[PDB]
């Protein structure tokens, strides 16, 4: 029943709320050293001890896990690595949730490349850990959809709701015991990482839909899709695609329209430098754009 | 004798060097961090380049001040973004080091030829711009870019003080909106060209519609490098000693033109020039300080100088240059 | 009936939404320079230009207000004083919403001033401005109670719903025309000084209830109630009061209670320095306190 | 807290110190070359004098800035003749050294109260003097004798820059002609001695006829010393944490008074002084900037302060006291 | 002869001065920022206090080094607050200028007696405790507040180097938890304050129940001040020149006593103190570097010195002193 | 971008430069007192040498730091006997000059990759070697070998401190026993030459008998420069921003070889050496720390790097290289 969970961020918070809804007790909450309701406040309301060490790779934390003897180990969107030297101490294993569809479509930075194509079918996988990192067998996988009008905040809300109703089904599966896994292809395994900020620069040679996903990926409060003309910075927050002259000139100012590799792009909102966000026509007025 | 022109790598520096190498009793040692623009004159026997930077190097500049016989301060930072992000940088470089060289020049009885700025008039309401008899109007204090600019004016005032009690040999000269071949690079933050003509070259190269500010009625005066630089030469020998304590402007008030005739002349030369076929065309005109006429009495009073070279023909040579010298491998 | 509103923060956005429900058109919004909902997003989606000048005490901005010709001014929790430079443009005048029982304890930071006495009866007051700020007739007064278990964020939320449901029928009142309001009772006005840092320092002589209401009022996301012993800092995010003891002596350990001017206090949520939140056992483990 | 006031020996400094001696948590370290004016309060236990001079001692002042908690410069030269005999001395003293002190205080994050002068507004035609929005009119170019003064305004601009990138907690404050006991002599380098009042003293003691300058109708304003110092007290405690990075002025515009009416009320108060018998009578009348308005919006936005004591009482008791304390050593 | 002690304001500094005043051919000039701990000694003619700070004055302390004959460094921060707040500042300051002192002293060939810190051992678990051949143990590198302590050990090494290249006579001397009358407060930046004993004094004055931390079986030892100070007298007189290049330690192995017995004699001395009526009663017991053995072989081989005074009565008298002299400043 | 290499003339410096010329966005202005080993790459268009020595030049180094975009120190004393011949010089060179350059880079916010030494662990008794949690060991004072090493470790500590209080972007990286072409000479003050492999160079080329030192069981790990410099590329480009404030180790743990197998496969690769008949045969065998494993978890976590080249290949082709480059003159 009682186990020591390692969690972090709102994914971890929601996991704690999920297992609490089923009556699960947490011996200790090993999180990293840190507006939403803090899990620390909730755990203090329940009166249960908390520890947040910088690292568990000492004999001392080894003996904590030894005599606490947890019964099942989870991983909600953890940032710091848990390498096999700690995975050995787990009696029943470790189950990590990750937001991509295994085993297909792996590579570099899956999150943005599922946004590039705007796929209506994505998924989130709860999977095991083995001697080979992130190569354990699939335990469960769930499917989700992407709407054409989704902004970052609302689709994050969707993924939280998805985690909710998914864990609602995974909790009975684990309490009943071990669940049969589904094998993967070893010839299609990798190790994922992150991206660079320099991807925010708007290469206007890219297609209109591609630029749409680029604008989508940097929605508020991400740094934003920034570009410079002369010595002037700006960032675009939202835009649409609409169906002459040589590509590269600005067709109209009110509304401001930009020619691209295919079709035209109409900018809804942008911020110029450090100034507040405003619609395209005033931006073109200050920037001196021409029709 | 020995000539040090601090800030050799530039438009005015290069043309000053070219003019100086026309006379036989000058040695040219140019000090600057870069040498790309004057690489044509390295092979000349009496040219000698030295790497330097007034912000960091101290012993090199002082040693040259000791060894040389005429000293010409010429470089200035004109980066717009630096004005906004870090005014402290431009304040800590552009002010105190220069005051240091002025003080060393006093201590070593040296000539100082300081390039004062012509933008001090601002928005004078009088129809005839004067320098010491008309009133002056300045903009609001809330804008940050004048923060540096105004101190430059105060800087001039300091050398003026050196006039009275100790009588330092000084000369403040003001160039007004110059032009000539060997144009500055697009992204280079170096002075030497009007913004109107530069934006016009951009409007041609990128083929953007020319924005007629109130019909393009704002009148400006333009000068040629050759006439002004020969005038500078005759101030350098300081004939008659009479230029002591004198403030000298350079300009061609008669050659005063609004933007509109500049556009007409630009179109006249552009529709005729043959190599146009690698460039985009013009997209038409879109309809959308106003008058400056400085006095040139002191130039006649002290040196009897009258300008020769006109305005339109110099545009033709400059534009033809910046059209023909664009690297075909681009 | 086009007008220029000056709004800021979530009461400002709420006033914008209420005015939009009325059908009033905003020519432009003169908002002050900036987790709350930024007005820029809604102004972009609904298409209203928004201007954020550093100052409006210029000929050119007042020329702009003259050309737009607003018919009304609204004030949502404004900070600065309104001198006649703004009072003159309004044909109908200006009206301010304030969260206090005027004319009591007027001025900057009235939030602590109204929670000093901890009334079970406080609300929101609309009023008109005259040459002397906060001296015009009261338009409406709305009341709500505070429960002993209320936390600062829930009070703010309740103020927000109260503002919504109040504006809902205050906007028709001004729509139908002028109403004979109720004048202020000047016989209830006083003036005081400033606030000292000691209000942050948890001193132990005032009785438990008053500092309890302050502590529950300065909860997260406010800095919190922090105090030092020796060279060690702590903050009390929340607490309860448990019922003739020497002040300064440690009463108990598990649970632990603190002697105060009246009654006894108990720490349930709090954190030392920059650490995680935890009930007082671990804090007294680091400090070393025993009964 | 700890307060270090540069230039303790002076009118404003003495007054502010004696005002501070009523609050028990202040330790005062006062540095200057002289201590004659502070000859009474030196024995006060928590005030200690320091013989110093910012021109020479550098580590000494900075050590004070480190040990103390707040630093208040108050030194400035207001001697017109020194503007002509040796403007260089004042230029490198009243500008350079204190600029170094501001750099030091920024470097080690110290709160600064800087005294600016009211002369920067000049002759703005608006009915309300604005500091960042109004226009400026200047005097003749050919006179450099006052260039130092406008230099001080430039220093203010530097503090302005310190706002936007470092967030320094600076408080710029400007006296508008305070008055009070223990005034300064003719050759004392302490500001505050309005030419009107000082001229009145000299025209009485010398017994010269009153010069009705253009009929003696030119207007002037006055302020109480107490109001200024209690204002500074509230900024030092910084009531409400709203005074950081704020520009606050202290003045009494409702005191618009011409030289003539000052003459009549001050005489109407002075002929009642019993000990006049060793003082020459009056000799009759001979006939012989102009309108300045302060802004008090920020004052009510931060401190909510307002002046109390009625002026002519202040001036006549101060005049009586300087009349009864005539130095016998003359 | 002539003695300079840098860091005159101290506990051990006060006792050292007090014992030097017994000898008749010693001139003491003590420089430090404050003199409160030595306020009794100010009036004594042969001691002269100097307000100063080693962080700032450089040539001035060197002038002291010139005028004297022996130089005694005594400064170090033992206050935990600088470790937690900004350990880098104390690391750069209280470390580097010490090497400045050593370099100046070796240049001038001056006699140096430096107090090494007892923190270089750490937690050595080796059975054979040694000071020059055993190893030292430090904890995790993740924490910065020990960075400074270990560097102190390095400083000792530097002094050692100065031996073989110029032959400077150096004495690394190490007091260990000396206590006696005139203790120091918690926040005093003076070495010699064993946190254990001070915490015991706090437990007594507060009158809180005696907290038996793990039964109080931890063992401690204590030393007398005057026996060590007379040892330092014999080093100063340099009997036989046998102290050069030898590390000297002063400790009492025999007074090896647990916390429990210490507390028993502590109450046995406290319960006879008459002033208990201003004091809370005995609240009762409530249950909740293991050993440092000093090698005194070097002390015998350099001085033939032994300790004489016992601890118990001195601890009782120091307790009674600190109960009688409770700060009357409510 | 622009890269500055302090001490570019060396094994590591030459290899880093040679591989950095493979990329097209690098400008290398390398400063050191010598340039003999980089005679081949000095002519490369973007590689320019600067004769310098940090012990004398002060503004020169800061100039280069400002003008560049990344600064990489590469100098270190790999000479054990120099630790004893004049220890003061190595203390004055290795410690505070480098502290100065770190402070200078701090003032300028430059990305610093600092080459920490492998001696940070030293002789830690714990079997499970850690980097930030295990203990550290220092040697006896009478043995001078540690006076350098331990102090070096302390400097590393200092850099880390500049992280949390100054926001410095630091990259501590430690080279472990690299090898490759262009082997270092006997007296080269550049790291990158293992005592073991160099000793074998003496044994073979000098023709000394093979010492069977206690059987040759102690084991060492070796690295190739290519893997490391590829790593330095992925840190310079900073893939994923995950190396900020992290400590990274570069080594090859799995391929760990004792001396006996090293000598055996050296003799194997020697028996095939083509130029053997110009070098005298072996003179016969003569009959005569223990564990070091690296923890490279952080390198995998932040960079995902793996090693490629396996030792015997580098060993035999490098031995063949330095055997065939024997001066053919004699």
């Amino acid at each position: 029943m009682k186990t020591v969970v390692f969690a972090y961020h709102d994914m971890g918070c929601l996991g704690i709320e999920a297992l609490l809804a089923a009556g699960y007790e947490i011996s200790a909450i090993f999180t990293h050293t840190d507006f939403y309701g803090s899990v620390a406040r909730l755990a203090a309301e329940r009166g249960i001890p908390v520890y947040a060490p910088d690292n568990v790779n000492h004999p001392l934390w080894v003996e904590r896990i030894a005599q606490l003897s947890p019964d099942v180990i989870f991983s909600f969107y953890y940032r710091h690595l848990i390498y096999d030297e700690i995975l050995q101490l787990a009696p029943a294993g470790a189950f990590n949730l990750h937001g991509s569809l295994l085993p297909k479509y792996r590579g570099r930075a899956p999150l943005n490349w599922v946004l590039v194509n705007g796929e209506t079918e994505t998924g989130v996988t709860l999977h095991r850990m083995v001697k080979r990192a992130d190569a354990g067998a699939i335990v469960a996988q769930l499917r989700i959809a992407i709407a054409p009008d989704d902004i970052a905040i609302t689709l994050h809300h969707k993924l939280c709701h998805a985690a909710r109703q998914l864990l609602e089904q995974t909790l009975p599966a684990i309490k009943h015991g071990n669940i049969l896994e589904i094998a993967q292809r070893e010839n299609e395994a990798t190790c994922f990482g992150r991206r660079t900020p320099d991807d925010s620069f708007l290469e206007w040679h890219k297609p209109a839909s591609v630029l749409h996903n680029m604008v989508r990926a940097v929605a508020d409060p991400w740094p934003g899709a920034f570009s410079y003309v002369g010595n002037q910075k700006f960032t675009v927050w939202s835009s649409r695609v609409h169906p002459k002259a040589q590509p590269g000139s600005v067709i109209s100012v009110a509304p401001l329209l930009i020619a691209c590799g295919d079709g035209a792009l109409e900018i809804v909102t942008g911020q110029a430098g450090d100034g507040i966000t405003m619609q395209g026509s005033q931006l073109a007025q200050t920037l001196g754009l021409v029709q | 004798m020995r000539v040090l022109i601090l800030g050799v790598n530039g438009f005015i520096g290069n043309h000053l060097t070219e003019r100086l190498l026309r006379e036989d009793h000058y040695e040219v040692y140019g000090l600057d961090i870069g040498s790309d623009a004057i690489s044509r004159f390295l092979n000349h026997p009496h040219f000698h380049f030295v790497e330097g930077d007034i912000s960091i190097h101290s012993e090199w500049i002082e040693y040259h001040v000791k060894k040389c016989d005429v000293v010409l301060p010429l470089v200035a930072i004109a980066t717009p973004i630096e004005y906004t992000r870090n005014p402290l940088r431009v304040f800590e470089l552009d002010f105190e080091e220069n005051l240091r060289i002025i003080r060393y020049c006093v201590k070593y009885r040296k000539r100082i030829i300081f390039p004062s700025t012509s933008e001090v008039y601002g928005m004078c309401s009088d129809k005839y711009f004067d320098e010491d008899h008309s009133n002056l109007i300045v903009g609001p204090v809330n804008k940050p870019r004048w923060i540096y600019s105004v101190s430059k004016q105060l800087l001039d005032r300091v050398i003026w003080a050196y006039g009275e009690k100790e009588g330092l040999q000084f000369t403040l000269f003001r160039p007004f909106n110059w032009m000539g071949p060997r144009l500055d690079n697009l992204n280079a933050a170096r002075i030497g060209s009007s913004r109107a003509i530069t934006q016009l070259i951009l409007n041609l190269v990128e083929g953007s519609p020319i924005k007629l500010i109130d019909g393009g009625k704002q009148k400006r005066c333009f000068t040629d490098i050759r006439d002004g630089i020969e005038a500078l030469y005759r101030i350098i020998e300081n004939a008659g000693n009479r230029c002591d304590g004198e403030i000298i402007n350079i300009g061609n008030p008669e050659n005063e033109a609004s933007i509109e005739e500049l556009g007409e002349m630009l179109l006249a030369s552009f529709e005729k020039h043959p190599l146009r076929h690698h460039f985009p065309p013009f997209a038409g005109f879109r309809v959308v300080v106003e008058h400056r006429k400085p006095s040139i009495r002191n130039a006649h009073r002290c040196l009897d100088w009258e300008p020769k070279i006109d305005m339109q023909e110099t545009i033709d040579e400059t534009l033809d240059f910046f059209l023909r010298t664009v690297d075909l491998t681009d």
